[PDB]
């Protein structure tokens, strides 16, 4: 069961050209195989974009086109526009193995409609009254970012937590930038065993982190 | 060398069921589908149904289709079939036997049979025989002469017959049984002796119906006419 | 006139056996379903889904032909809605199938005096070929305690029997080369058309 | 035209069974594999299984193998997906799928959906926790463990609106909801001016008013 | 599907080759090759002996062959042994994984002279009589090979009714052995002169009578 990799995001301005990879593709020239991608909008069922590394579907605009090098898919969307933003999914199929389908890790596409803009990112401490009732959530606040796609890690003492995150999809502020929110619930122990804990905020390629402490 | 055991044959009454078993030694039962098919007395073969090795699927015979359930736990090794609504014309021995090929096969036959075991569908009452002489010409002389019992409507089989306690056995047949429209069999015994031994041997027929708990001891004695 | 290559399925010095049946994927070409007369001595055919008479009218979005080599009485198992032994573990066309079996006797090319044994078909299955699916494993099946090693034996099955085909047979037992044509038709630009398109 | 239709939306109590179903419509059933497609909010689609209805041989991905059964019903050309006891990461959209073509591998027609919602879900109050600050300075509070949405935040019985930012809440895993609310105030005046928000919270009827200190 | 139509009954001689037909419809035994055979001796389960028409599973003899034309397939035996005496049963796939077996054939291997049968007709007994029923019993022994026709008389005139009559069985020396009864009311026994027993065998005919006056 092998993953297909595929970045979380991309994004580009209306006209021009983007690419996304989908890398760790095997097949088996015994069996039968082909490399898909799909697109699914918001609340909708997904929708088979490339089928076969190369082809697309009748209707489907020739924007879209696919192509394949050694163990990884890519496909490119050129004269990019608003209606593309988007989540794509490429997938391999081989008839032989198990499992014989798989979907790639998704990529969302952002079409910029402005500039871009980094987050804001606020860490604040559990609560002394929560610690109190033996409870313990750090809230971490992420705002004013353009396009609206993040990726949020949790740090402990430079180890990364996976157990406990919860975070929300980004909502458009008044502004017009974006605003997301991550939470992180951890025991009163969990708390006081590790140095440190980072909430780790990527946006474009970039990071920007902030870090709470036991002592206050 | 796989072996298949078919048990739980008996009488039983037109109406009722009976439910029969095919256990198989070793472990190879899980691998291959399994049949059973049946035989009434003096007839042929009809083959009844099938269920994979899988439980897959089970296919039947028109004949029991409806009547008669196949199945199969391979936890046990072991083979069903649930007969139902049992008519008269059910009446047989009934075998179990295996594919030739394991998995999905099918299409070439069955290489390994139980010994079978045997269904009796009847509404006759158990009920032992009655017994008469045979008693021998009084022409015979001819060297040797003829002599037997008559082994009259009893239910159900088997009889078993000996002469003279077992001493005698030279020159005896007994027959196998006719079933007549009574739903009630009868068979003979008879034996060849010399002729100068009538009169002075004595000759009695040990009929034993275990069934009805019945044992019948028929003198034969010579005929003055 | 780019034509599709239906001489290199057609004509093969050598054909598939059944179950490991080859596959030729046939697109972007012109398909002139004529040639067939030229490789084919005395062939039969039947169509699904298809007139033949309008072939060369029609285009395919891809177009696929399947070749191998069975015995005679076993052509009508390659057909839609068929079942039997090469049906069910060798070759299995679908109830939907659209497209055309063609066969003809191959007697003279593959039979041989002593019995032509490269050609096998699969006894059995651990259940049964879907269309178009193809099984090419040669282990042999362990029913019992012992390891096979390879060996066939007690409880230690051989999945594969060769035909053995003999020029002395009737014809329903002689070899019959097959090619399965399939006619895809996708919501999607055609590239398979005929001549006459 | 083939056509998937999936059975409607489901609101499920954890520790639940659910069977949910996909009918094909317009084309010969039984020859054909079905898959099921697994996506949880906001994650990435999932394969779960196939199985081809005319004999119900079924494979199902290494991730899902004993975790859900994908069963078939070609009598009314139907297949579906059962859980017998159902946990709350089971919450997810379920799309079943077709391949295109016998000879065309890739997923072309795709069901609408079946939305499967797992929640313990009980009207539940929240509870309000502050966030102390460390020329500008940022506060805030936090809302906890409440069902349904919304919650109104008020700062200081709303007379301070201008550099406040209520996050919109997330749904956790739980079905309860939870958010947090920050303002962004001077420096100067934080240990001059008292700032205290008002949590309210219709359905539960509960209102809180928690004062923020460094 | 009905039953495949078999001859009942073929011989041959150690050596010979003996031929048993198999006939069916166009949708069993003319529609498929999955034709099968098994043999079954006295008191046995069959044993699996030709599938795909001509192919013999492990161990079968090769003497075991057969073909078919249409709507009827063929066992061949060549070279006769006397353990192929047995019973034959062919078996055709009929369709929708259903299989139907033929009728049967009954094979007998002739190995020892021709020997008539000894025939031997009793009375009803005086205790039958008393009992108000009456049984003639015609014993029928020591004769080969095992095939007899048994027809009744009363007087001259022939009886059908009533009669009952056992197929042959082997006896301890390897010649057959037969039974028939004829059931009457002592009425009807008394109503006649005389009662007959007719044994047919290999074209030959030995009778045996009875009288109620004689005896
Ligand atoms: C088929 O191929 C053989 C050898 O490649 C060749 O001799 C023969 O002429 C071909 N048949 C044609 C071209 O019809
Ligand atoms: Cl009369
Ligand atoms: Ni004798």
């Amino acid at each position: 069961q092998s993953v297909l990799t595929q970045p979380a995001s991309v994004s580009g301005s209306p006209g021009q050209s983007i690419t996304i990879s989908c890398t760790g593709i095997s097949s088996d020239v015994g069996g039968y195989n082909s490399v898909s991608w799909y697109q699914q909008h918001p609340g909708k069922a997904p929708k088979l974009m490339i089928y076969d590394v190369t082809n697309r579907p009748s209707g489907v605009s020739n924007r879209f086109s696919g192509s394949k090098s050694g163990n990884t898919a890519s496909l490119t969307i050129s004269g990019l526009q608003a209606e593309d933003e988007a989540d794509y999914y490429c997938s391999s199929y081989t008839s032989s193995s198990t499992p014989p389908y798989v979907f790639g890790t998704g990529t969302k596409v952002s079409v910029l409609g402005q500039p871009k803009a980094a987050p804001s990112v606020t860490l604040f401490p559990p609560s002394s009254e929560e610690l109190q009732a033996n409870k313990a959530t750090l809230v971490c606040l992420i705002s004013d970012f353009y396009p609206g796609a993040v990726t949020v890690a949790w740090k402990a003492d430079s180890s990364p937590v996976k157990a406990g995150v919860e975070t929300t999809t980004p909502s458009k502020q008044s502004n017009n930038k974006y605003a997301a929110s991550s939470y992180l619930s951890l025991t009163p122990e969990q708390w006081k065993s590790h140095r440190s804990y980072s909430c780790q905020v990527t946006h474009e390629g970039s990071t920007v982190e902030k870090t709470v402490a036991p002592t206050e | 060398e796989v072996q298949l055991v078919e048990s739980g044959g008996s009488v039983v009454q037109p109406g009722r069921a009976l439910r029969l078993s095919c256990a198989a030694s070793g472990i190879t039962f899980s691998s291959f589908g399994m049949y059973w098919v049946r035989q009434a007395p003096g007839k042929g073969l009809e083959w009844l149904g099938y269920i994979a090795y899988d439980g897959s699927d089970t296919y039947y015979a028109d004949s029991v289709k409806g009547r008669f359930t196949i199945s199969r736990d391979n936890s046990k090794n072991t083979l069903y079939l649930q007969m139902n609504s049992l008519r008269i014309e059910d009446t047989a021995v009934y075998y179990c036997a295996k594919d030739y090929y394991p998995l999905l096969s099918y299409y070439y036959g069955l290489d390994v049979w139980g010994q079978g075991t045997t269904v009796t569908v009847s509404s006759a009452s158990t009920k032992g025989p009655s017994v008469f002489p045979l008693a021998p010409s009084s022409k015979s002389s001819g060297g040797t002469a003829a002599l037997g019992c008559l082994v009259k409507d009893y239910f159900p089989e088997p009889v078993t017959v000996s002469w003279n306690s077992g001493a005698l056995t030279s020159g005896v047949h007994t027959f196998p049984a006719v079933l007549q429209s009574s739903g009630l069999y009868s068979l003979s015994s008879v034996v060849t002796v010399p002729s100068s031994s009538l009169g002075t041997q004595t000759y009695i027929c040990n009929v034993n119906h275990k069934p009805s708990n019945t044992k019948v001891d028929k003198k034969v004695e010579p005929k003055s006419c | 006139t780019n034509l599709c290559p239906f001489h290199e399925v057609f004509n093969a010095t050598t054909f598939a056996s059944v179950y490991a049946w080859n596959r030729k994927r046939i697109s972007n070409c012109v398909a002139d379903y004529s040639v067939i007369y030229n490789f084919a001595p005395f062939f039969a055919f039947k169509c699904y889904g298809v007139s033949p008479t309008k072939l060369n009218d029609l285009c395919f979005t891809n177009v696929y032909a399947d070749s191998f080599v069975i015995r005679g009485n076993e052509v009508s198992q390659i057909a839609p809605g068929q079942t039997g032994n090469i049906a069910d573990y060798n070759y299995k066309l679908p109830d939907d199938f659209t497209g055309c079996v063609i066969a003809w006797n191959s007697n003279k090319l593959d039979s041989k005096p002593s019995g032509n044994y490269n050609y096998l078909y699969r006894l059995l299955r651990k259940s049964k070929l879907k269309p178009f699916e193809r099984d090419i494993s040669t282990e042999i099946y362990q029913a019992g305690n012992k390891p096979c090693n390879g060996v066939a034996g007690p409880n230690c099955y051989s999945p594969l029997q060769s035909y053995g085909f003999r020029p002395t047979y009737g014809v329903g037992h002689q070899p019959y080369r097959v090619v399965v044509l399939s006619f895809e038709l996708l919501h999607a630009p055609a590239t398979v058309c005929g001549p006459k398109k | 035209q083939v056509r998937l239709v999936q059975s409607g939306a489901e609101v499920k109590k954890s520790g639940e069974s659910l069977k949910i179903s996909c009918k094909g419509s317009g084309y010969s059933f039984t020859s054909y594999w079905i898959g099921w497609v697994r996506q949880m909010p906001g994650k990435g689609l999932e394969w779960m299984g196939i199985i081809y209805p005319g004999d119900s041989d079924t494979r199902y991905s290494p991730s899902f193998q004993g975790q859900v059964t994908i069963s078939a019903d070609k009598s009314i050309s139907t297949v579906y997906l059962q859980w017998s006891s159902l946990k709350a990461s089971d919450t997810a959209m379920y799309y079943c799928a077709r391949q295109w073509s016998h000879y065309t591998y890739d997923y072309y027609y795709w069901g609408q959906g079946t939305l499967v919602t797992i929640s313990s879900a009980s009207t539940k109050g929240p509870s309000v926790f502050p966030l102390a600050p460390s020329g500008t300075a940022a506060l805030g509070c936090l809302v906890k463990d409440y069902f349904p949405e919304p919650v109104t935040v008020s700062w200081n019985s709303g007379a301070l609106t201008s550099g406040v930012h209520t996050f919109p809440a997330v749904l956790q895993s739980s079905g309860l909801y939870s958010l947090s609310s920050v303002v962004t105030v001077p420096s100067s005046s934080l240990g001059t001016q008292t700032y205290i928000c008002n949590v309210n919270h219709k359905p539960s009827n509960t209102k809180v008013d928690k004062k923020v200190e460094p």
